[PDB]
RNA sequence: UAAUCGAUAAACCCCGAUAGACCUUACCAACCCUUGCCAAUUCAGCCUAUAUACCGCCAUCUUCAGCAAACCCUAAAAAGGAACAAUAGUAAGCACAAUCAUAGCACAUAAAAACGUUAGGUCAAGGUGUAGCUUAUGGGUUGGAAAGAAAUGGGCUACAUUUUCUACAUAAGAAUAUCCACCACACGAAAGUUUUUAUGAAACUAAAAACCAAAGGAGGAUUUAGCAGUAAAUCAAGAA
């Protein structure tokens, strides 16, 4: 029985995000990729760096934006700039949201020594794909 | 916008070969469409083709500890489109390619080969030593 | 560099910005372990006594 | 975005999920900025930069008769902090021997001299250059090699008569 | 903190090995030559034997960078099989799909 | 849920305009065919399952049909069979049986099939049982069993469908070469890592050339030459035709077989329309689906397993 | 070792062991910190009588006080979890016989008891 | 303020944060303004050395090695050679003792 | 042996290792260091005890069809609940099925395969609840381990004529276990002794030649695998 990245069947009441409801064998069939970069294509270099980098930005966004994160965080790399999209729940009063926008962009840009672009799409409640 | 003209005899390109690597075939289709539509407007006279797909597979163990009867296998597919342009000027290439590259999607890579036209070097023309 | 990531996010925790759920769990647990009467011995004290 | 769109794999309801908060449409690279109208406009704005192609060059015969040498040069783009790609250095020279001012003796000596880089069927002398960190350098050196090989192919010596 | 003590050790062996790289290279050149005199080569032999051997290349061990696991690492991602799979199966690794054929 | 359909169809049209104006087409002649191209170019998802790819479509194809309001605002139900829990089914049944009865008082292989179960389920907007379906179709057989009136025939036509069947080996028109003014036919076989192309000239010396050398030299294995001989010995043309051949990939038997297929394909221009069905039943023109099976991990030979141990 | 750490939920799964839960999401505001910085958008409203407050640091004692506040918060929550034991007994003790279950549920027709 | 996204990218690029287009991967690396004959042809640094000795064999090898080496500047290539001058010159004894007279 | 751990019916036994000369390394032997990686902390750090506290990843029944909320019925209900000319069952969900992948079909294979079961596997991938260690169950340097009386699991190569050698690709020429004193040869040396070479700071490691040519002459009880491009034979590549 494969336990990989899966969400078990409950008494049937458990709310589930579209992503967490689609099991590993489904990648590239229904589900998409959470990140995008050149590094894994045939002739390409430095895949590892974009992986460490990605991981750290998962943890970073989960920690800078407490309790307000909706679904897993969507990274794109385009021509040396990062485009970080987030689905974010509405909890915070908007001031704090922009505080953290500036905070994040600046901090990251100076950490990875490349320009970062941030996008928050705000959602009233976690989207429910199944059950509920 | 500022244009300048310098007297020097700008570079000719016989063939400009532009390869795009990618994961999703869709993205490379729409990008082909975009490149051909950019080129048609700039009078660039281009062709396109699809080189054979590469699929690299490899194998990991399915458990943390020990069942070596049991594995998982993973893939990466690399899909190709190549835009082959003929009879380009220096500046023409610089602009067209600038427009291409600027709009390059995040999932794809691009490999450019120019074949440049030069008549003959100076010490070889018709001196002999 | 691991010290970089670790220390940077550590400070960024106390500057109030970052929030570490793992170290908070750690914390609360350590507090409840010292509270019941088993903590981490002052270095040198534990054995000989 | 004005356009209502449903993506996602449907539940047995049969409803592909809505366009709001749809993670998997947020993953999709969108060609929106690149909608054909925008392209037309763009290219008309770029027309000013592009410079004309010489008339006569339409046929390869005229290219070869005028410009004998091809210099193949590659350049790569991949997303990430560094723009350094090692593969870029490499330079190629294609040169047709038939376009060359060679003596009989000079041609044959150059063939033996160069070896495999000469294709005896297509008469394409090739030179790949690697050795130097910069592309311009490899260009200079490939030119150097061409120059040198030509200067040396005309020189008869003792052992040649041996 | 690096995740293990083993990691500290190998971080240091990397830094060492970058430090002395050219001493190594230079000295070993004579040592690997059949053209030079043997006499030179013996002294040079004692010389590479001299320099600290935590600074030697083969004493380096690729590990999983996150998880530190000494075997099972895939060279391209510098990751242990478990961690790699873990990522690839949330879909967090780009362009990696479960292979069917 | 009907308010949703009103709203959705409105926004669908507004977004339709919005689509045309950006995509730069006349909003009038815009079709679904154009809708597809449009989205496909705007949101290019490489994804294998095609339902999970982006869609903008008329809500009717998007959403399932609904069962309408079944009772007035007094509580009182419209249809008299409502309490059966399937009105949709038993209405068809009442009507069908009524048709039958009237037929009995009055009376004194085109590729047509009955609906599937799923199609009756779609027609009535009603879940069904196999038994129920079977019952009904049974009844329609009873209907066809008697003298067929006009409205009787229309009635059963509702539940009628029609299916295509196509069998012919597709016949290439020949090609007369300009050089000799002579007719040839060029076949392509593909077997198992090996493709072959065979040009067959209609007036031969019996000459058969392979990759620029003679067929005896290129197939020193007798078996292969026999395989080659098969189509020609079948059609008795053995000396009559002159073939040029180019084959690549795989090992010798695979090659000889590819040439078999390609040749037998290029031989159906110069044969009679009747001998074609023979070559089919001889199995000459059908590819070999047989290929190597991938090793499976944790096994040996794709089938062969590591020796299993009871203890 | 930042790489080694995890999400809270995971830790509580693997703490609880179902094959009581306290939350660390309670009590901590944004920008709240032990080194005691007042960040213009979080700890403090963006503006005072004068506009655009700068980045400021509280005292030693102001921080000792806020920390005392969080400590007393935790104490309050623990007391509130312990006070949660109260009941009305049906027949005897842990016998559920005779225990009031509370009025039945309103039916489909709006009927209410 | 930024009036448009194009404005944004523009300011990034003037600033140096964005890349130049179209990309040349050698951008930002000038390699000292060196030219090919300052890499390939190493005669300069072999001038002080015994010309007929096996030392020439060896150092002609090192020459060829550093002539083919893309990953090094001129200053480093030089340093290698000078390290060999220093090395051989430091041991005069072993040169004399091996059956060849060395300078 | 001074000198790891883990797996160990089916579901261990070329297993964690797609990989131990130093390193890895957790082991033993000696020596050494005590806020001893980090921004701050009577704090660090622990391959120490709990897999019968666990999350993670899996095995297994299993290519098995069932699991499960919400209700409804049963002169009472522990539980049960179908008959299609139908007798109390309705039900969205998760399974199967369907679709995807193996570049067009089709089949085949791949994948998938719930609920549970085996307190099945793993605190040595990592992380944790409970416990313990804190001038040491912590951290370093230097060496040292991995010997065979056997017993057994899986492989490889054979035992030769459907063979062996050379040429060579698939028509050839020779050799062929008994003569006999061969100046031994027929198969079979993957094993050893010697010399090189590859790597490497360090050969104990791999490869190649030269020698040597042994057991083996088709294998007891009993057993493994395969239903077609499969089994069998042959060749090449990659991961580390
Ligand atoms: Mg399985
Ligand atoms: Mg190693
Ligand atoms: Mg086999
Ligand atoms: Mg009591
Ligand atoms: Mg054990
Ligand atoms: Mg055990
Ligand atoms: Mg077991
Ligand atoms: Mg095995
Ligand atoms: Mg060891
Ligand atoms: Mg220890
Ligand atoms: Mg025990
Ligand atoms: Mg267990
Ligand atoms: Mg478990
Ligand atoms: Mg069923
Ligand atoms: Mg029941
Ligand atoms: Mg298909
Ligand atoms: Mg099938
Ligand atoms: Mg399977
Ligand atoms: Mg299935
Ligand atoms: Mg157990
Ligand atoms: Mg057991
Ligand atoms: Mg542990
Ligand atoms: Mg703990
Ligand atoms: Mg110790
Ligand atoms: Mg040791
Ligand atoms: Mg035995
Ligand atoms: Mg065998
Ligand atoms: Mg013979
Ligand atoms: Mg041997
Ligand atoms: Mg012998
Ligand atoms: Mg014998
Ligand atoms: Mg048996
Ligand atoms: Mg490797």
């Amino acid at each position: 029985k494969n336990r990989a990245a899966r969400v078990r069947v409950s008494k049937g009441d458990k709310p589930v995000t579209y992503e967490e409801a689609h099991a590993p064998h489904y990648i590239a069939h229904r589900k998409g990729w959470l990140s995008l970069h050149t590094g894994n294509l045939d002739g390409e270099d430095h895949a590892a760096e974009r992986t460490v980098e990605d991981v750290f930005l998962r943890k970073f966004m989960l920690g800078t934006f407490p309790g307000c994160l909706a679904d897993q965080l969507v990274l794109k790399r385009r021509a040396n700039q990062l485009e970080i999209c987030a689905l974010v729940l509405r909890q915070l009063p908007p001031h704090k949201f922009y505080f953290l926008v500036g905070y994040s962009e600046t901090l990251l840009s100076h950490f990875y020594k490349c320009p970062v672009h941030l996008h928050l799409q705000t959602v009233p409640s976690k989207v429910v794909y199944k059950y509920i | 916008p500022e244009i300048t003209i310098s007297d020097e005899p700008d570079t000719l390109y016989k063939r400009l070969s532009v390869l795009v690597k990618g994961h999703d075939k869709a993205v490379l289709d729409s990008y082909e469409y975009f490149a051909v539509l950019a080129a048609k407007e700039l009078g660039i006279s281009i062709k396109v083709h699809e080189p054979p797909r590469k699929i690299e597979r490899f194998t990991l163990l399915k458990s943390v500890h020990i069942f070596k009867k049991h594995r998982v296998q993973y893939e990466m597919r690399t899909l190709y489109r190549c835009l082959e342009l003929e009879h380009l000027t220096g500046s023409t290439a610089d602009v067209y390619l600038e427009y291409i590259q600027r709009n390059l999607p995040e999932g794809v890579a691009m490999e450019v080969t120019k074949t440049k036209l030069e008549q003959l070097p100076e010490h070889i023309r018709k001196p002999i030593w | 560099n691991h010290n970089t990531y670790f220390a940077l996010m550590g400070t960024l925790r106390f500057l109030g910005l970052y929030r570490d759920e793992h170290q908070d769990f750690r914390d609360e647990q350590l507090r409840l372990k010292k509270l019941r009467g088993k903590g981490k011995p002052r270095k040198g004290e534990g054995k000989r006594a | 975005v004005p356009l209502p769109v449903r993506m996602g794999y449907p539940v047995k309801r049969g409803v592909p999920m809505a366009k709001e908060g749809n993670l998997e449409l947020l993953k999709i690279p969108n060609f929106l900025h690149l909608t054909p109208v925008a392209i037309k406009r763009h290219c008309e704005a770029l027309k000013d930069f592009c410079t004309e192609w010489p008339a006569a060059l339409d046929s390869d015969e005229k290219c070869e008769k005028h410009f004998p040498i091809e210099i193949d040069t590659a350049d790569y783009v991949s997303a990430g902090p560094s723009i350094r790609n090692p593969k870029a250095r490499v330079v190629t020279l294609r040169v047709k021997l038939s376009s060359l001012n060679l003596d009989d003796h000079a041609k044959k000596k150059l063939i033996k001299l160069v070896g495999d880089r000469y294709c005896k069927s297509t008469d394409v002398l090739t030179i790949k250059t690697d050795r130097c960190p910069l592309k311009r350098q490899n260009y200079d050196y490939a030119v150097y090699l061409l120059t040198v090989l030509y200067h040396e192919s005309w020189k008869t010596e003792e052992w040649e008569k041996k | 903190y690096y995740v293990d003590w083993k990691m500290l050790r190998d971080v240091k062996r990397r830094k060492m090995a970058y430090e002395y790289a050219d001493e190594r290279l230079r000295i070993n050149s004579l040592r690997k030559n059949t053209i030079l005199p043997k006499d030179l080569q013996e002294v040079a032999d004692e010389e590479i034997a001299s320099l600290p051997r935590d600074s030697c290349p083969v004493r380096i061990r690729n590990r999983c960078v996150m998880t530190s696991r000494p075997r099972g690492v895939k060279r391209r991602w510098r990751l242990s099989r478990i961690v790699f799979r873990h990522l690839a199966d949330h879909g967090q690794l780009s362009g990696v799909q479960r292979a069917m054929w | 849920t009907v308010d949703f359909i009103k709203k959705q169809i409105e926004e669908f049209n507004i977004g339709k305009r919005h689509l045309a104006n950006m995509m730069g087409e006349d909003p009038e002649t815009f079709t679904q065919e154009d809708i597809d191209r449009a989205i496909a170019y705007l949101f290019p998802s490489g994804l294998f399952e095609k339902r999970a790819r982006p869609i903008m479509k008329h809500p009717e194809e998007i959403f399932p049909k609904q069962r309408a309001i079944q009772w007035g605002e007094d509580g009182r139900p419209f249809h008299f069979l409502f309490y059966t829990g399937k009105q949709s089914y038993y209405s068809l049944m009442h009507d069908t049986y009524g048709k039958l009865l009237d037929v009995e008082k009055h009376h004194n292989p085109i590729g047509s099939r009955w609906l599937i179960k799923e199609e009756l389920e779609e027609m009535l907007v009603e879940k069904l049982s196999d038994q129920d379906y079977a019952q009904f179709i049974r009844l329609l057989e009873r209907l066809s069993a008697l003298p067929c009136g006009a409205t009787e025939e229309d009635f059963v036509n509702r539940f009628r469908r029609s299916i295509p069947x196509x069998x012919x080996x597709x016949x290439x028109x020949x090609x007369x070469x300009x050089x000799x003014g002579m007719a040839f036919s060029r076949g392509e076989g593909k077997r198992k890592t090996a493709k072959a192309e065979v040009v067959v000239y209609g007036q031969g010396s019996g000459r058969i050339d392979v990759n620029g050398v003679d067929y005896l030299l290129y197939f020193p294995v007798t078996q292969d030459r026999e395989q080659l001989m098969f189509p020609l010995h079948f059609l008795d043309r053995l000396g009559k035709h002159d073939m040029t051949c180019a084959v690549s990939g795989g090992g010798r038997s695979a090659q000889a077989g590819a040439v078999r297929l390609a040749m037998a394909r290029a031989l159906c221009s110069f044969v009679t329309e009747d001998e074609v069905e023979w070559m089919r039943q001889a199995g000459l023109l059908t590819a070999d689906p047989r290929v190597r099976e991938r090793k499976k991990p944790g096994q040996e030979g794709a089938r062969r397993k590591f020796t299993w141990k009871k203890r | 070792s930042f790489f080694t750490k995890l999400t809270a939920d995971e830790l509580w799964k693997g703490a609880l062991a179902e094959s009581r839960r306290k939350d660390l999401n309670r009590g901590q505001i944004i920008g709240e910190g032990r080194h005691g910085f007042l960040w213009p958008g979080l700890n403090i409203p963006l503006m005072r009588n004068g506009a655009v407050q700068t980045i400021a640091q509280r005292s030693k004692e102001d921080q000792e006080k806020v920390e005392a506040d969080m400590v007393q918060q935790r104490e309050e929550w623990d007391r509130r979890r312990k006070m949660k034991v109260k009941r009305e007994r049906g027949w005897s003790g842990n016998t559920w016989g005779g225990v009031s279950l509370g009025p039945p549920d309103p039916g489909p027709n709006g009927e209410t008891y | 303020p930024f009036q448009n996204g194009f404005e944004e990218m523009i300011q990034w690029t003037k600033e140096g944060k964005l890349w130049e287009f179209p990309i040349n991967n050698e951008a930002g690396f000038d390699d000292d303004g060196s030219e090919f004959h300052e890499h390939i042809f190493l005669d300069k640094y072999l001038q002080d050395f015994p010309k007929q000795g096996p030392i020439r064999h060896f150092m002609e090898l090192v020459t060829c090695g550093l002539s083919k080496n893309p990953y090094l500047s001129v200053k480093q290539k030089v340093e290698h050679i000078e390290w060999f001058r220093n090395y051989f010159n430091e041991k005069r004894v072993i040169l004399k003792e091996s059956g060849i007279q060395l300078n």
